[PDB]
């Protein structure tokens, strides 16, 4: 089958500036080549059709381009509303294979110094039996962030589950909740639990620690 | 009140008043018209836009449907029927019938034999049944419903373009856009608004003058671009592609399919297999031909007249290419496959010669 | 335009699930129409199309003999049949127009996406815990407040905040595969400290494949 | 210049019927057949109207599928079936005479038929229970209709008031008759269950 | 097209003048307007053809009149022979449509109705069955109310040809336009 190859799975860049995606057919596809938008929630929208025919209601900052196998998307003047992941795709022959797409985040102008907050194992999971403790890290950036977790000190790194915000859509930060699960009985056999986050921001770590006995 | 035709061609004027006619068209082949009386002032009152339910296997021609049952034309040995300006309901016999609806909304039906159907203005349904039938359409963005039946089936839209003013758009700088795979065809186009006709079991599509894209479906079709730069693509099954004049592009996809450029400058490819049985025949015709041949397409066999510089495009390097006489053809292979592209009678003179190939 | 997906489901292995798309505001019966998949890869797939008369179908290779999509013009409604369902199915099925221009196809409207879960574990449906607002979540004029979604299967699971009307400073984080087979995750809430005394807090969270339809309420750890 | 049609018709609910209207005293190809059906104590509704010389219908689209017309031009008869039948079909059915095939024509209904009474229901045949001042009887159950009410061998006609049947929720039909009597001072016959009651 | 006619029941005395009007939702022609008599347990004759021309032995005292939408029939001068139910009928397009019907009854002087109750018979109780019958005699206007609910069925007679009453039975507080309060029985 025809293969849609889109070099660059993820780029970022910065407000008003010029943004190029490209994509590689393994054949000539005769100009029949599509683009289409996925905004992080989801909805898919397309934005332009026969390599650089604009949709109704698409912005006339959109534009494509090419010819046989190489071809273009560009943003002439890149919105804080283009976050989204672009695909292209061909309409030449069956089957109608999609480019492995391409994440377009925003290259903030200014990094953002990360807020930690730690949550202890509620009183109602305890009581259920189980013990999660939750640390919440707010509106950074760079996405690129570490975190340590320390039971008594020594660094626990089995049971932790990391998870991240899309980037928000208008601050164009990102957040983090980073969950240490423990068996309940393990959970009430230490007293200290420290969330250790290193971030561009600092050279120091954040460091975030609460005592179970101390209230 | 009777009427006898001769053994020639007859047209009988045909008016939509209240009495009972016998119409005998005798030899030859005969038409009744009902689009050239203009329908009474009370007829208008209490018919509505009701026109005529003609059946020329029951041989009757209702002209007051419901309301008065006695106005009847009983016809006879009438070939061809025109209906009104208003809505008919007209249905062919066995015989080859040329049925067109005129003005309004008409649902016609040929029966068997190879009829002609031409709905007209208006929103019309239109079914060939049985045969050969040819479907005519018109310069106009209201939609069609086109059933083509068993047999052979044909769309004709060369009334499309025509001289004077053209009613519907084509600002995209087509005629049609005709998709036997998907059922449907884009008879007229503007900014922000198509115009579609459904077509089902036509296996036949005839373009405008304008460039035109005619897509086939998996059965063996017959696209006719005629004039204009055409796009042309068969799909699968044997298929039948004429460019016409104009400078088109002709792609036989799967299936064993015959091409004819015509005149002009015209881009042939023949196609590959869907999964041996392979075989393409292209005819470029008159004119700078150009074409092309790859990996998986087979056994080709190239027709070409004039001696001119018509080329061969092969996806594949040149030092993959392999040349071979074969009798009085000139076979060209690509090394490693089965597949050859032959020049047929490339030996015999210059005329049947092509000697300009590009290779990738 | 508009087109309305559904009948996303969870199907064991070998099983079979029928989804619907309920189209309006165009002439359904002269457009070919589609249904296009996305993997959890973020990867789109074209999975199969119908003519507009629905006598001809389409399908690639990887579904040929187990997807069967038809239509009723006359309800204006596409439907996709799947049979023999396997993990590598397991995907969000959005349904779209197709549109031939100039020889070549591309979709010019979709729906969005219905979620089709392919696996043997069996339906769970999630422990929603407070996770109170504290001097160990609260810093300048901020606190941060949240609602930990615990061992549920399969997804989604959707959360709101005070019944729609908290919506800024949300952060719903996508969930995780917790090795135990079952998914978690978090909403975080940051509201100003003033209002923890004030006003109060609560979560919405629905959990449809289990019917779960929980309010919790998030009340402030006082010392 | 006159339309005869069929008898009453009783007949079960699954079942269908033909009712005729042979015609007489004109020229039977010149002159259209409309029908009529009228339910009891209700208005009138167009079924239908044929061509007697070309067989040419037209159907009220409500009677579609269950009318049918057909026209004998040798008996100068018209027939009319009535498919599938169901307890809303149950009523009277006029033939008519309609447009004429002419110069002057107005489409008026200038000659009806006596009408064929079409009564479909699921109970059988069943005989009559029997049950100043003023006296009465009461027939509470028979199905097949009429009864006739005479009171003292029809020496008696002042003050009586038979009333009409009324259909019970069973089936079955019921009636009172009632005569006036002086301070100081009953036959009832049903014939499909040639039963007599006098009392 | 669609055919109302009013009012749905006329009553008039004897001498009196009679109009009964017959309405369409869209225009029709006089020629193509109908009016058809029925009185039970006949067939419907025509009675004015194309709206103002009188059928075969018709008396002269009726008339019609219309254009439009609006069309009417009437009376000079009521006569008993007179009372039966009129239908309208328009032609003007297919399918062709009657009217609701206007019943044209014989006014009188108001009637009170005697009352009469009879107890379920002896004969009949022997069968488990239960009927109690009110009678309603010789009483005008028709309207009526008789109360005793769902275990009833009531019963009128036509117009009486002789005294223009009405008698009717329901199977006792009875209401009606004669009687000066609802007397029970
Ligand atoms: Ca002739
Ligand atoms: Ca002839
Ligand atoms: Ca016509
Ligand atoms: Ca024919
Ligand atoms: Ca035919
Ligand atoms: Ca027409
Ligand atoms: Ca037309
Ligand atoms: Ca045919
Ligand atoms: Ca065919
Ligand atoms: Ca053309
Ligand atoms: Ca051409
Ligand atoms: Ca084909
Ligand atoms: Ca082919
Ligand atoms: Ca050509
Ligand atoms: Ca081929
Ligand atoms: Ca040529
Ligand atoms: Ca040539
Ligand atoms: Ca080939
Ligand atoms: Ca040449």
């Amino acid at each position: 089958d025809i293969q849609m190859i889109q070099s660059t799975s993820s780029l970022s860049a910065s407000l008003g500036d010029r943004v190029t995606i490209s994509c590689r057919a393994s054949q000539d596809i005769s100009n029949y080549l599509n683009w289409y938008q996925q905004k992080p929630d989801g909805t898919v929208k397309l934005l332009i059709y026969y390599t650089s025919r604009l949709h109704s209601g698409v912005p006339s900052r959109f534009s494509g381009s090419g010819s046989g196998t190489d071809y273009s998307l560009t943003i002439s003047n890149l919105e804080q509303e283009d976050i989204a992941t672009y695909f292209c795709q061909q309409g030449n022959t069956l089957p109608y294979t999609f480019g492995g797409g391409t994440k377009l985040e925003i290259k903030r102008t200014a990094d953002a110094a990360p807020t930690v907050s730690i949550f202890p194992p509620s009183s109602e999971q305890l009581t259920s039996g189980g013990a999660s403790v939750v640390c919440f890290l707010n509106n950074f950036y760079p996405k690129d962030i570490n975190v340590k977790w320390k039971i008594d000190g020594s660094e626990r790194q089995n049971g932790v589950l990391n998870s991240w915000t899309d980037q928000d859509s208008k601050d164009s930060t990102y957040s983090m909740s980073s969950t240490l699960t423990l068996t309940k009985d393990e959970y009430e056999r230490h007293n200290s639990y420290t969330c250790e986050a290193t971030h561009k921001t600092s050279t120091s770590p954040i460091v975030k620690s609460f005592n179970r006995n101390e209230c | 009140n009777t009427v006898i035709g001769g053994a020639g061609d007859d047209v009988f004027l045909q008016d939509l008043g209240v009495w009972s006619n016998q119409l005998d068209g005798g030899a030859g082949v005969d038409t009744v018209k009902y689009n050239v009386h203009q329908p009474s002032e009370e007829r208008l009152e209490r018919m509505g836009d009701t026109g005529i339910h003609a059946d020329l296997q029951k041989g009757t021609v209702e002209k007051w449907p419901a309301l008065n049952l006695f106005s009847v034309d009983h016809v006879k040995n009438i070939e061809n029927l025109h209906g009104s300006r208003l809505n008919d309901r007209i249905a062919g016999d066995d015989q080859d019938n040329e049925l067109w609806g005129h003005d309004g909304n008409d649902t016609i039906r040929g029966r068997g034999g190879d009829d002609i159907l031409r709905g007209g203005l208006g929103l019309d349904t239109l079914y060939g049944e049985d045969g050969n039938d040819i479907f005519l359409q018109d310069d106009e963005t209201v939609s069609d419903d086109i059933d083509g039946g068993a047999g052979l089936d044909t769309v004709d839209y060369s009334a499309m373009i025509h001289p004077g003013r053209i009613v519907a758009p084509h600002e995209y700088g087509f005629g049609i856009e005709a998709d036997l795979s998907r059922e449907w065809v884009r008879k007229a186009s503007a900014l922000g608004v198509d115009y579609y006709d459904n077509v089902r079991n036509v296996e036949n599509v005839i373009g405008t003058s304008m460039k035109d894209v005619l897509i086939g479906d998996a059965q063996a079709n017959t696209l006719m671009g005629q004039g204009g730069d055409d796009t042309v693509r068969g799909g699968d099954g044997d298929d039948l592609l004429f460019g016409g004049d104009g400078n088109d592009m002709l792609y036989g996809d799967a299936g064993n399919d015959t091409l004819y450029g015509g005149l002009g400058d015209d881009t042939l490819e023949g196609g590959a297999g869907n999964d041996a049985r392979e075989h393409d025949v292209l005819r470029g015709g008159d004119g700078v031909d150009t074409y092309l041949f790859g990996v998986g397409y087979g056994h080709d066999t190239i027709y070409e007249s004039g001696g001119g510089h018509d080329t061969i495009r092969i996806n594949a390097g040149a030092d993959q290419l392999w040349f071979a006489r074969q009798g009085n053809d000139l076979e060209i292979r690509i090394l490693g496959t089965d597949d050859a592209l032959t020049v047929h009678d490339w030996y015999r003179d210059a005329d049947h010669r092509v000697e300009i190939i590009h290779a990738a | 335009v508009n087109l309305v997906e559904s009948g996303g489901d969870l199907v064991k292995p070998g099983g079979s699930l029928k989804l619907s798309c309920a189209a309006s505001g165009f002439t359904f019966s002269s457009y070919g129409m589609s249904w296009v998949r996305q993997t959890p890869d973020k990867r789109l797939e074209w999975v199969a199309t119908i003519s507009s008369g629905g006598t001809y179908t389409y399908y690639p290779d990887s579904v040929k003999g187990r997807f069967t999509i038809s239509r009723d013009n006359a309800k204006n409604t596409l439907y996709l049949q799947m049979s023999s369902l396997k993990s590598e199915d397991t995907a969000m099925y959005y349904c779209a127009r197709e549109i031939m221009r100039g020889g070549g196809y591309y979709f010019d409207y979709w729906s969005q996406g219905t979620t089709l879960t392919v696996s043997s574990r069996s339906t769970k449906g999630p422990s929603v815990f407070p996770l109170a607002p504290s001097s160990k979540s609260t810093s300048g004029g901020t606190a941060a407040l949240g609602c930990l979604v615990k061992d549920y299967f399969p997804e989604p699971v959707t959360v709101s905040w005070n019944s729609g009307a908290l919506t800024s400073g949300v952060h719903t984080f996508p969930a995780v595969l917790q090795s135990s087979g079952l998914y978690s995750l978090s909403s975080v809430v940051t509201v100003p400290s003033s209002s923890l005394g004030t006003q109060t807090y609560i979560c919405n969270v629905n959990h449809k494949p289990s019917n779960t339809k929980v309010d919790k309420k998030v009340e402030p750890k006082s010392c | 210049v006159q339309l005869q049609q069929s008898g009453a018709e009783l007949v079960r609910p699954g079942t269908s019927v033909k009712v005729s209207c042979k015609a007489s005293g004109y020229a039977f190809t010149n002159y259209l057949i409309e029908w009529v059906k009228q339910r009891p104590g209700q208005g009138l509704e167009w079924i239908g109207v044929i061509n007697p010389g070309i067989g040419n219908t037209n159907y009220n689209e409500k009677f579609k599928g269950k009318a049918t017309l057909t026209a004998d031009k040798s008996s100068s008869t018209v027939y009319m079936q009535l498919s599938s039948l169901t307890s809303d079909d149950s009523a009277v059915y006029f033939c008519a005479r309609g447009l004429n095939y002419g110069s002057s024509q107005h489409w008026y209904f200038d000659v009806w038929g006596a009408g064929t009474s079409v009564t479909v229901s699921s109970r059988s045949t069943k005989g009559p229970s029997v049950f100043t001042a003023a006296l009465g009887c009461l027939v509470k159950d028979y199905f097949p209709e009429p009864v006739t009410v005479s009171w003292n061998s029809g020496a008696l006609t002042s003050g009586v008031h038979t009333f009409p049947a009324v259909l019970q929720s069973s089936g079955l039909y019921s009636l009172s008759s009632v005569v006036t009597v002086p301070s100081s001072s009953c036959n009832v016959n049903h014939k499909p269950s040639n039963t007599k009651v006098d009392k | 097209i669609v055919m109302t006619q009013s009012p749905a029941i006329l009553s008039a005395s004897l001498g009196e003048r009679v109009t009964m009007t017959c309405t369409a939702s869209s225009s029709v022609s006089s020629s193509y307007l109908h009016w058809y008599q029925q009185k039970p347990g006949s067939s419907p004759k025509l009675w004015i053809y194309s709206t103002s021309n009188l059928a075969s032995g018709v008396p002269a005292r009726f008339s019609g009149s219309g254009s439009g939408t609006s069309y009417s029939l009437t009376i000079s001068s009521m006569e008993a022979e007179d009372a039966a139910t009129y239908y309208c009928h328009q032609y003007h397009r297919s399918p062709p449509t009657f009217g609701a019907g206007t019943k044209l009854e014989i006014k009188r002087t108001v009637a009170a109705p005697s009352v009469f109750i009879f107890p379920p018979s002896d004969e009949q109780l022997k069968s488990g069955t239960a009927s109690v019958v009110c009678l309603l005699n010789n009483f005008y206007p028709r309207e009526a109310k008789v109360q005793w609910s769902g275990n009833s069925q009531e019963s009128v007679t036509e117009q009486d040809s002789k005294d223009s009453t009405y008698s009717l039975s329901s199977t006792c507080e009875v209401t009606h336009q004669g009687l000066s309060s609802p007397v029970t029985k």
